[PDB]
RNA sequence: CGAAGAACCUUACCUGGUCUUGACAUCCACGGAAGUUUUCAGAGAUGAGAAUGUGCCUUCGGGAACCGUGAGACAGGUGCUGCAUGGCUGUCGUCAGCUCGUGUUGUGAAAUGUUGGGUUAAGUCCCGCAACGAGCGCAACCCUUAUCCUUUGUUGCCAGCGGUCCGGCCGGGAACUCAAAGGAGACUGCCAGUGAUAAACUGGAGGAAGGUGGGGAUGACGUCAAGUCAUCAUGGCCCUUACGACCAGGGCUACACACGUGCUACAAUGGCGCAUACAAAGAGAAGCGACCUCGCGAGAGCAAGCGGACCUCAUAAAGUGCGUCGUAGUCCGGAUUGGAGUCUGCAACUCGACUCCAUGAAGUCGGAAUCGCUAGUAAUCGUGGAUCAGAAUGCCACGGUG
RNA sequence: UUUUUUUUUUUUUUUUUUUU
């Protein structure tokens, strides 16, 4: 059970990030577990853009800041290797840290 | 008091293990109420200046204390900002 | 084979399953009259299978996550209400006329800035 | 205010299946706590029955009838001046009135605990000696008489 | 009674920024204090024939300068000796280079800007420019939009005198986030005190 | 004329279907005026209000069929008769209907 | 009150000790390697000594980190006016807003669709009326629900069995809570009564809400000539031997007076003594800390752990079973005063904040007359948080017997 | 077209220049 707390600013990106795991880490070895998410900071987000000090100029925008557990019941190299070699897609924070 | 003791602190805060808190990891021991060497603490409470925990801190993003929020590393005037550049994630409408 | 149901009130945090008959009412480990002994609120829990004669036809066992007698009384009432409801539609009419068939939504446009209701308009007979 | 949308619907007593004792409580109550009071209202209909050793919760009705009033008198100025006219509390609010006077008599009528506070004072009711009944009887006294003056 | 921008409310919709870029935590600080300076600079070396739109992009914290001005050939230089100094100035307060990009102002009778640059150089002639204000509003007009209102406030007489003039040489939908609008300013003195003339140029409905 | 008014939401298009119902009915036979009237052919002088006020105030030529309540001086042409119902309008507009086609020419 | 700590405290002010380029920060002129450690003075600012040190490019040039003294330019402060103005917030406001691009009856302050018939709780809807329609309010995007639908199985979490050395313990699998992302489904839908088979209003098929289903929310013009004038953003105008900046002290609380806000004490629908059944809202490395050692305890020590269901701070109070008082100023009243101790501190004492034992000031149901509070809402029943070297009873927000 | 639920409440000073 080392928790590897994969996240990104869109749903689109980690989505991507998590499907090659749950698959390749899982070769020879362990169930690996992927999808099971964390509190999602669906938020809303607000700057000054105002060219003066007038009415708002605020420009409200959403997020989705998604973000899940894989889990890895054993360290067991002759399976997970797959996420240490992922190491290119630096886009997805890991957090692999336990 | 506005930029103030800033010239004292900045002299000596960042010894603070020097001045007590790796200096003590033998004498200082002994010289505890669990311990009871009477005769040695108050041979080591002479920098008075110095002697930790003591920081009159910098509060930075305001060029003078108007107090400091300690739990946000701002002064006491400074939140409006946090609604339009989001240094508060909190920071919405309110509970009143 | 087998039925169940789950609740939310007062705050339990409780579910029960149904097994193939013999009448009783357990939770986890002791019967209804030991978890519930003096809360008036006890009768129920076990009301609406009773009817439709439970004795040798059905089987009730609860279980909790947060205990709370005076809320749990109501939580399994919802429940049941799902239980029953893939065992017998001809229930369904039953449930409802009884009241049992309901759960827990309701304020009625109360109070927000001062004035006690809140979503009813100004009002005449001609102005 | 045009809705329907008024009164209190709540469910009937755990022993004998009326509202009577349910709402009778649930006005005795001073402070909340209902279950236990409604185990000692049982026990006020128990201590009740040892007059007799019979259903003297078949008596609960006779005395609450010498309780029960018709009128009550509201804010009412709509002749220049203080004019009561009474008109009747309607057929519900009946014995709903009644456990108002019972409980205000019972918080201080110095009987020997909570339940025999409640079983004299029905006691009382049930022989008119009550001072639920009296309670009653002076505004009958008072309003139900100004019906000869509206 | 209200001023109300139509822009910065909606970068996304027909409105594009004066800035888009990326600084993570610690690294916003010296990025938007450059963000200032640059946009000083570009300013005064190009007001011979102004800067519409003044556009700090960062690839990579280093700085893709994107310049419309309504006319180049003079910030080019006699070809590319202005645009080795400018890259050089640009670059020198952020510490990281600055890639100088020029655009043209095409026409600038139809502009987000040039139509305030037109209206404040007059008040550098000191004689009565009103004979030229509302008339130099209605040739740009000619040449674009659908509405336009212009207000100047400022020192516009003598001695002691401040006061603040309006004007309407069409309708103005005055928030609309979706119409073709801009909000702009732009600002003069006359040896007294300020004139900062302010525009609402109802362009076009979508 | 095609099938695009039912687009958005029906609510959004019956919002026109109503405003059609208090238009067509109102307007119906002036829905293009891409210039202004020439003449006025007329039935009534005080319900239909307005229709004379305007003429006169342009200076418009008016064809107008009247009674003994009239003002004949704010009219070019009188036509002394009963002013209302349909048998009186009808002895006169199947000559003015012909008239304003055949003399095309 | 601002003050969420008027006894280092963001300093009023009472002062005394320095100054008026001052604490902070530049452009040239001649020059310097930057700092660690005590000793004696001094209330702080600052004063007098003694030792120990010598960095990176390296054109040996120019300087960096980084410290100087000497030039000319040259530094600053909540000082309120709403009234140059823009953001922003309010109680009025969930009224279905006004006034206008044209027109024209009114010269102009009259609104000019509110008029003339009727119709709805409703500017409700049929029309009419010399009235258009132009778009910013409209039409509504929302958040949390709540019930679920797929993909799920999460420290979660346990259907049905696998071992039990009796702890979901560890095997073992996917019903559902949970966690939750994408999202989704309730409409006069069909049944009876209502009347004009309009209206809509009632009960109900059917339901997790019902006729905004609830709770948050946005809070248009119009908003008192009201604010935020103590971060606002800035136009008109401040004092500048000054409202500019360094630093040790202290004293705000008295006491006759009230008067209230906030606290309570007047005993059994109370508690008192032993024993018994269930929730959680929170904040959490300037962190929060169990088990476990010494305990009359405030309070010492050991330290697993725990970064976001794992560590911990609640073992809400009610309630329930068995005993004890017997209506009794006490057994309850902490008003408080005999002594005893502490966590910090330059600092609390004429200044606190809490602890251990002795005790015991008003006490027994107060009148007049300042508004709490209609519903899942005030009696009733708790826990948390920041300011900040820190003790608010202020306030602030959701749960629940009722 | 009977219309007494108490009678009274100090001066100021608001007021963003100006020809059009």
């Amino acid at each position: 059970r080392i928790r590897i707390r994969l996240k990104a600013f869109d749903h689109r990106l980690i989505d991507q990030a998590t499907a090659e795991i749950v698959e390749t880490a899982k070769r020879t070895g362990a169930q690996v577990r992927g999808p099971i998410p964390l509190p999602t900071r669906k938020e809303r987000f607000t700057v000054l853009i105002s060219p003066h000090v007038n009415k708002d100029a605020r420009d409200q925008y959403e997020i989705r800041t998604h973000l899940r557990l894989v889990d890895i019941v054993e360290p067991t190299e002759k399976t997970v290797d797959a996420l240490m070699r992922l190491d290119l897609a630096a886009g997805v924070d890991v957090q692999i840290s336990l | 008091a506005k930029q103030s003791m800033k010239a004292r602190e900045v002299k000596r805060v960042a010894l603070a293990d020097k001045y007590f808190a790796k200096r003590a990891e033998l004498k200082a021991i002994i010289s505890d109420v669990n311990d009871r060497w009477n005769a040695v603490l108050k041979l080591q409470t002479l920098p008075r200046d110095s002697s930790p925990s003591r920081q009159r801190n910098r509060c930075r993003q305001t060029g003078r204390p108007h107090g400091f929020l300690r739990k946000f590393g701002l002064s006491r005037i400074k939140v409006r900002e946090a609604a339009m550049r989001g240094e508060i994630p909190g920071l919405k409408k309110a509970s009143w | 084979n087998q039925y169940y149901g789950t609740g939310r009130r007062k705050s339990s945090a409780a579910r029960v399953f149904i097994k193939p008959g013999n009448g009783k009412i357990v939770i986890n480990q002791r019967s209804l009259e030991q978890y519930f002994g003096r809360e008036t609120a006890r009768m129920v829990v076990r009301q609406p299978l009773e009817l439709v004669d439970m004795v040798e036809k059905l089987d009730l066992y609860i279980t909790v996550k947060g205990g709370g007698i005076s809320g749990q009384a109501g939580a399994i009432r919802h429940g049941i209400t799902r239980a029953l409801m893939e065992y017998d539609e001809s229930l369904r009419s039953e449930l409802r006329k009884a009241g049992f068939v309901t759960r827990d939504a309701r304020q009625v446009e109360r109070k927000k800035v001062g004035l006690r209701k809140a979503r009813r308009r100004p009002q005449f007979s001609k102005r | 205010r045009r809705r329907v949308i008024g009164q209190r619907k709540i469910l009937p007593d755990p022993k004998f299946g009326s509202e009577l004792l349910a709402k009778f409580v649930n006005i005795l109550m001073v402070d909340g706590k209902k279950s236990t009071a409604e185990s000692i209202v049982y026990s006020a209909l128990e201590t009740l029955a040892q007059r007799s050793g019979k259903s003297e919760l078949e008596a609960f009705e006779v005395a609450l009838e010498n309780v029960r009033p018709t009128v009550e008198v509201k804010s009412r100025r709509v002749g220049g001046s203080t004019y009561q006219v009474p008109v009747e509390v309607r057929p519900v609010r009946r014995n709903a009135l009644a456990m108002r006077w019972i409980v205000e008599a019972a918080r201080k009528r110095g009987d020997k605990s909570m339940a025999l506070r409640l079983a004299n004072e029905l006691s009382d009711a049930a022989e008119n000696k009550g001072t639920a009944v009296k309670k009653r009887e002076d505004v009958h006294r008072m309003a139900e008489a100004n019906k000869a003056f509206a | 009674g209200q001023k109300v921008h139509p822009n910065g409310i909606r970068l996304g919709i027909v409105k594009p920024w004066n800035s888009t870029w990326f600084a993570n935590t610690k690294e916003f600080a010296d990025n938007l204090d450059s963000d200032f300076k640059v946009r000083q600079y570009l300013t005064k070396e190009l007001a011979k024939a102004s800067v519409s739109r003044i556009v700090i992009e960062r690839p990579a914290k280093s700085i893709r300068v994107t310049i419309h001005t309504a006319r180049p050939g003079i910030v080019i230089g006699k070809k590319g000796e202005d645009v080795e100094k400018l890259r050089k100035v640009v670059a020198d307060i952020a510490g990281v280079p600055a890639q100088i990009n020029i655009a043209e102002v095409r026409k600038p009778e139809l502009d987000a800007k040039l139509v305030a640059d037109s209206i404040t150089s007059q008040l550098e002639r000191r004689v009565m420019f009103r004979r030229a204000m509302k008339r130099a509003v209605q040739n740009a007009m000619r040449l674009g939009a659908k509405g336009i209102k212009v207000e100047v406030s400022g020192r516009l007489g003598g001695a002691e005198i401040a006061r603040t003039e309006w004007y309407r040489e069409g309708r103005v939908p005055l928030h609309t986030l979706r119409a073709d609008i801009d909000y702009n300013t732009s600002e003069a003195h006359t040896t007294y005190g300020v004139i900062g003339v302010k525009v609402w140029i109802f362009k076009g409905e979508i | 004329q095609d099938g695009t008014f039912d687009k958005l939401t029906k609510k959004e298009a019956l919002m026109r279907t109503r405003e059609l119902e208090k238009l067509e009915n109102s307007l119906g036979g002036i829905k293009d005026m891409g210039g202004l009237p020439d003449a006025l052919f007329v039935i009534d002088a005080d319900h239909e209000h307005i229709a004379i006020k305007e003429a006169n105030n342009l200076g418009i030529p008016v064809f107008a069929i009247v009674d003994t309540n009239s003002d004949p001086d704010g009219v070019d042409f009188v036509i002394p008769g009963n002013d209302d119902a349909i048998r009186a309008v009808t002895l006169y507009l199947g000559a003015v209907a012909a008239t304003v086609r055949e003399g095309r020419s």
